[PDB]
């Protein structure tokens, strides 16, 4: 029943420093083993060290050095990762998981991307995609950067029908992605549709109502 | 029950479990001295942390601890430290030894000043020390969960002195028993040089056991193993009793340790010097001490030029490395421990599971060449399962490590039932 | 350091069986465990102790480990068994996890599928922050490989465009957009603006005007 | 574990591995009198700084060095110092001697006024020293870091003095054993002329072996090697206590070493008389001193005039050079190290694997023909490769010096380029 | 001292197979390695000791050293292969290391594209500053011969659609070019013309 | 991992000197061996030295003794390399690089060039070419780079700058040309903005 929930993406230059955290829930949180894991765009899975709060102590791969900081909070049931001298090749989603067995990880945080860039973040422009059996209608995320976005369609409620579609990189170093909804062309009228954009390295969220 | 047949390596495969115990190795320091044991589902664990060399540094602390050993839904040991205690001036504190009895472990201990009183054992004043610790310790308990006492009646017979010698003892009811030595000077030990076996050993004098009782030929003392017994019935200030151990098989008193298996006592003895053959058996008394050691040809120690591993013939030699073995089957008398596999240096640990005559299978824990000195296995049922836990000092500097083995209940289901038919 | 070998790739029909190796010297006598990681998400523990199955894996996972290599099959392989597998074991002599470099499983041969195209134009918003943007969305194609040209009015535009590589939806087909920049004046200037997709030999187009 | 036939090819590729030590030269100084010990990851590293001529020059330095041996990623040997002392006056110091235990390198060496002992033995006053140096030095800690012992008591037998021998010895437990050498009047030495090998060397006679016993014929003194026995236990003052070598295969003591291979102890003693095939063994017992010497048929060493490289007969003759080999491979007797591939002089460095009576295969060290005299192999795993480093003392080309240069040779585990379908087949 | 020779240059299309030598006397006996540089950039190792690939590296570069031939050979290549590969050794005798002269690698990913030629004449405010200078501008085709001596060419460029760009200049005194009456550019590509009259 | 960071570009009169730093991230500073490797135009790399800091001695190929001198800094773990006496065939990109298994480099810096010319800075003179396709010719300017807008950055579509050519004179000359709608002429202005920020030059010329 234990559970690695994480924080939320981030963006920073080269040179400075994250620290992303992984909330343990549903166990003994000083006896859980909470190790870390990091995947860069293109490679494999990486271990980067690990601690046990009742030990307190981490330990890391000589790899890294003394970039990686790993510490513990029994007030608040979370263990934290700091990774410092960010370098172009630190972007990389980060996984807290579980140690189970002596040997194997069970289960894993969802994973927090990191991107390290000299542009600062910049959030989206969102604009409606009007529509016309069924009608399309959808959300334009504009001009972001970096990954990742979220969409959802009034507030989670609708999930049928909807397609978000991933990004396109663009001339200016930034992004920008669509979500449409299939719906029945009747309710148009009545049925209101909202897009929910979420931009965690930019803390921006949007909600725009479609017509 | 067990595997009974020769097995490739693969039936083993070690896990290291010590990451969740305040082992804290970091390089400049280093952990030495170390014990372990492992009771009814709790463990006692004791070393020396120093900063700087192994050998010279300064001692930073002496940790004595106990704790748990527990299945937290993995189906695998852990443990988890309860209780831990820090004497001061921990450069004073030497050859401790645990027992666990009901709601603690009793941690005995050597005090001295002049360092290791074995090889400075004319200066050694005989000085000892109990700390008893609760493994379930509880909040506002007296001196329940703590409680320290200083020895200061021992009776010894003919002993000048005596001293825990080996990580873990027994109780048997409310008498706690621990591994222990008696320093015996020289001019009163009487050994007939008959009863040295150098037939079939052309450069052995008959002279050679009882000059290798002590650690040097002409030493002041000769040192006899044994068990210091606490019999918790007495009450009041502590009086331990020596029991010397019996003359059968007699070789230098040295680190060795008795423990419970399958409802008996079993006893091992390290090997020190020219018998360097494993010495271990079931316990016949306890009080006389008298062990069956076994007639083991597969297990031995490395030792020096003089007695090496394997030797058997008579020499005037202090050589070799504690390393005990558990019993696991007494109908079959198979063992598990961790043995140096290398003839004149401590080097290459390898966990087996042994008969008297044959390993049955077993497995390298590092690489060839790593260094490794002195190894304590217990092994426990978890549920239905056997496990041994074996402590292992191995090498940027040695460091104490725990291993956990699962020990197979049969070899495949093809050989079970070939054998077993039915 | 241990060291675990992958291949890179394997790739199989349908229904077939997937066989991902795992190598290094004596990994039989370690425990190997592997993990399932689809493109976006975490891993997934889909084999532990050489060959035991977690709870809620399906039954066609199932590993073994003998010698230098040890293996993942795959029994009656699904479309969404489409990830990157990676094996994994603990090296006692550095005290360190040690992953495979992971072995992409793709599912050769799917079903064909025509792509369906949806092109909107500038909303007024945009229109009214000076800057104009045609979306082309390209879904529901199979194998994952489309060409997008942009027409205005007869002439090909080639600047401004931005398309996207195709990604595998939930449903196992394959998805796609492709983004038209103009400046009001120029979505203004011409009289249609045109989104055509090519997908094995065949086009679908959309035009929108304003 | 190791290629274990002969091969013509190119399998082995050293690599020089000094360029991360403060082993720098300048024009003007000789480099002389190297010795290099390795063990357990340490090692200890000594050489002589002399300004002009190599044997007549300006004593300028002695340096005695110890330091690790990393593996730092790159799965190569790598050499760092981390602990340096010099003695304050150079000339003194002679015959170095190195061996690890614990926390330390004990380098024991001869302290002379006379001069080099083996060629004023008479003259020299016998009188031994020891630095202790930690290899992992520590801030404040004091004693630690660095100890010199003038050694007061030696017990020495029937030998009139003692002195080590060789660049590298072994710890047993908490005794140290260096390699050494014992003086003992040429007038008390029993030896029976009939015992000396004549048999088939029609120009030999039966005095001839013991003749070559001192470093000429009418010597003061006969040498004979041995170890030098340290025993940390016992504490308070010093006591070295000498062991001399049994007399199978005597030669005249020579600069030897010994060292654990495969976890027991192994003797090479150099080859400087008549006996000029190389001199290695198991080592039987310590105390006493027992090898048993290979019956090597491949390895020799470069003399001079009468005792040229593999000559067998008994002559009058002190001459060769001190070039080592390492035991890789106990079951099938395998060594490496650098022998001089030349007749009588010292030149051409070639490490080769081999058995008694076989070389597996073997590279040069340089690429035209170079004047080279001493070497010292050690060798170990790294993981489960297993690597050699060898001194090599040599004229070195490129700033024209004599200096010491160290490689590092990598064993290889298969034979062949490929597997060979014929041999196996289907 | 010691010399490796490389080819200058190897073309290879797409998928085919690209095989780059490295020959040296008996460099067989020393360990090779070899390294990929994309202009621009910093060099790129790809093969160590002989045959042994980096992390990273995908298993397409393979690596084969023997007799006087050492050899780098890419398996189906890509057009992001497009690069200079350099062989290099240590050379134990002068303690340094030696580097080949690379070979320029070119991954025939497109069509012939041919040039687009832009010739202009020199400005009136030029004239009027006593120079003459005209710009040869040559676009959108992987290298080209242009033809007219003050002349000073660059050397082919790639553009941001994967084409060759190229510039061509011409030195004149405003006397001379006012003493002829036509100028012309030919560029030739596996010739086209432009003339500028005073 | 290691990485490696180095100084920016340099220009340089003949007979002077420039030190090229090298920073080193990563790794453990005083036991990283930093080699120095130059590429030349149109020739092979060229090892030039190295440096243990932990010995802090260097050592120099008998060509670059008493030309090049290699130093370390572990106090900002950085290492330099300093070439005096500089002559037009120094002109190259100069590398540092990691040794790695005694005998490759494993990685390198992303390199520093490092120019050689007896030309004075100098900004450019920018004449109009007219269209009969309209540009700007970029002329006489030293040294590299130069940098063309049109418009101000309003137009950066259908322009093409052409890579700079080297004259015997020892000045740099460059063109930009837009290509335009033939009808555009009559009511867009059309101004190339020239940027020499090495002469601090700035030109507008209305085309
Ligand atoms: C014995 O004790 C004395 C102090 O009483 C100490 O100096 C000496 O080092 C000790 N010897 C050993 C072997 O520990
Ligand atoms: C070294 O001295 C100790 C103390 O007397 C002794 O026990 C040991 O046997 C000695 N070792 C040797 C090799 O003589
Ligand atoms: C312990 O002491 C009690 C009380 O004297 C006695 O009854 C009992 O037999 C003793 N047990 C042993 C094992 O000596
Ligand atoms: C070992 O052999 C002896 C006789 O040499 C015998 O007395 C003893 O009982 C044997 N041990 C066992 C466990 O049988
Ligand atoms: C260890 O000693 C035994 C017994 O003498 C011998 O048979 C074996 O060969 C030795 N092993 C090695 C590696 O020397
Ligand atoms: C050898 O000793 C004698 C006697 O003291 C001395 O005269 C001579 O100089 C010494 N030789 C050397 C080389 O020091
Ligand atoms: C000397 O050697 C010869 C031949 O080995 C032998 O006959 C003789 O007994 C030995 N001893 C003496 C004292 O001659
Ligand atoms: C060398 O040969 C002799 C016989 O000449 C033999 O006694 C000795 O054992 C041999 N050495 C070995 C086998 O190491
Ligand atoms: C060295 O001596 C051997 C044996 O006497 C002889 O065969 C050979 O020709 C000489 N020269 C060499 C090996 O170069």
């Amino acid at each position: 029943q234990v559970q690695l929930v994480q924080s939320g993406a981030e963006v920073k230059k080269p040179g400075s420093s994250v620290k992303v955290s992984c909330k343990v829930s549903g166990g003994i949180f000083n006896r859980e083993t909470i190790n870390w894991v990091r995947q860069a765009p293109g490679q494999g899975l990486e271990w980067m060290g690990r601690i046990t709060p009742i030990v307190d102590v981490p330990n890391y791969p000589r790899k890294f050095r003394g970039r990686v900081t790993i510490t513990a909070d029994k007030s608040t049931s979370t263990v934290y990762m700091e990774l410092s001298g960010l370098r172009f090749e630190d972007t990389a989603i980060y996984f807290c998981a579980r140690f189970r067995g002596h040997n194997y990880f069970d289960p894993w945080g969802q994973g927090t991307l990191v991107t390290v860039s000299s542009a600062s973040f910049k959030g989206p422009s969102v604009f409606p995609l009007a529509p016309s059996g069924t009608a399309a209608l959808g959300c334009l995320v504009k001009d972001y950067f970096p990954e990742p976005v979220t969409v959802s369609w009034n507030s989670g409620a609708l999930t049928s029908g909807v397609h978000t579609f991933p990004a396109v990189l663009q001339s200016s170093g930034l992004y920008s992605l669509s979500s449409v909804v299939t719906v029945p062309s009747s309710s148009l009228g009545t049925q209101t549709y909202i897009c929910n954009v979420n931009h965690k390295p930019s803390n921006t969220k949007v909600d725009k109502k479609v017509e | 029950q067990i595997c009974l047949q020769k097995t490739t390596s693969t039936i083993l495969k070690p896990r290291l479990i010590s990451y969740t115990l305040p082992i804290n190795t970091r390089e400049g320091v280093c952990i030495t001295d170390p014990l372990l044991a492992v009771d009814n589902g709790f463990f006692a664990y004791s070393h020396l942390e120093k900063i700087g060399s192994c050998t010279r540094g300064i001692a930073k602390q002496r940790i004595i601890g106990v704790g748990e050993v527990l299945d937290r839904g993995d189906k695998v040991p852990s443990m988890f430290m309860t209780n831990v205690w820090t004497p001061p001036n921990p450069s004073t504190i030497h050859h401790c030894s645990s027992t666990y009895h009901e709601d603690f472990y009793y941690t005995l201990c050597a005090v001295s000043h002049v360092g290791d009183p074995i090889l400075n054992s004319t200066s050694w004043t005989e000085s000892l020390s109990l700390i008893r610790l609760a493994v379930r310790p509880k909040s506002d308990s007296g001196d329940y969960n703590q409680k320290y006492i200083a020895i200061t009646k021992v009776e010894r017979g003919k002993y000048d002195k005596v001293m825990p010698y080996g990580p873990s003892g027994i109780k048997q009811g409310d008498t706690l028993y621990f591994p222990a030595v008696g320093f015996l000077p020289r001019t009163e030990f009487q050994y007939n040089d008959s009863n040295c076996p150098i037939i079939h050993c052309k450069y052995s004098k008959a002279e050679n056991c009882r000059l290798s009782m002590g650690v040097n030929s002409k030493s002041h003392y000769i040192l006899r193993s044994g068990l210091l017994k606490y019999n918790l019935s007495l009450g009041g200030d502590i009086i331990l009793q020596f029991i010397e151990i019996a003359d059968n098989r007699l070789t230098i008193g040295s680190p060795s340790k008795i423990y419970n298996s399958l409802g008996q006592p079993v006893f091992y003895q390290a090997s020190y010097s020219w018998d360097t053959m494993i010495k271990l058996g079931d316990v016949d008394t306890v009080d006389p001490l008298r062990v069956q050691w076994r007639n083991n040809s597969v297990i031995s120690r490395p030792g020096q030029s003089q007695c090496p591993r394997f030797n058997v013939c008579p020499e005037v030699c202090w050589e070799g490395t504690y390393n005990d073995a558990f019993l696991i089957d007494r109908l079959n008398w198979v063992s598990a421990g961790v043995y140096l596999n290398s003839n004149q240096t401590a080097e290459n640990p390898v966990f087996a599971v042994f008969k008297d005559n044959e390993i049955l299978y077993q497995v390298p824990l590092a690489e060839d060449d790593t260094n490794a000195q002195k190894t304590i296995t217990d092994c426990f049922l978890l549920e239905n399962v056997i496990w041994c836990i074996s402590l292992v000092e191995i090498y940027s500097v040695i460091r104490p490590k725990l291993f956990a083995v699962k020990i197979p209940a049969q070899c495949s289901e093809s050989e079970n039932l070939y054998f077993q038919g039915h | 350091s241990y060291v675990l070998t992958q291949p890179p790739s394997v790739s199989v029909a349908p229904g077939q069986t997937a066989r991902i190796t795992c190598g290094g010297n004596n990994i039989g006598g370690k425990s190997v465990h592997w993990y399932q990681q689809k493109p976006g998400q975490a891993p997934v523990l889909v084999v532990y102790d050489d060959r035991d199955r977690p709870s809620g894996i399906p039954e066609r996972f199932s590993g073994s480990n003998s010698g230098d290599t040890a293996s993942l099959t795959i029994s009656r392989v699904d479309a969404g068994d489409e990830a990157d597998y990676f094996c994994q074991v603990w090296d006692n002599a550095s005290d360190e996890a040690v992953f495979g470099g992971g072995t992409k499983l793709t599912v050769l041969g799917q079903p064909k599928a025509n792509p369906t195209v949806t092109l909107f134009p500038p909303s007024s918003e945009e229109l009214q922050a000076n800057k104009a943007t045609l979306v082309c969305l390209i879904s529901d194609f199979y194998p994952g490989a489309v060409t997008v040209a942009w027409k205005a009015d007869g002439s090909p535009v080639k600047a401004g465009v931005e398309t996207t590589k195709p990604s595998k939806q939930s449903n196992n087909k394959y998805a796609a957009s492709s983004y038209l920049s103009l400046t009001p004046e120029q979505w203004k200037s011409h009289r249609s603006y045109s989104c055509q997709v090519t997908h094995e030999g065949s086009t679908v187009e959309k035009t929108v005007a304003p």
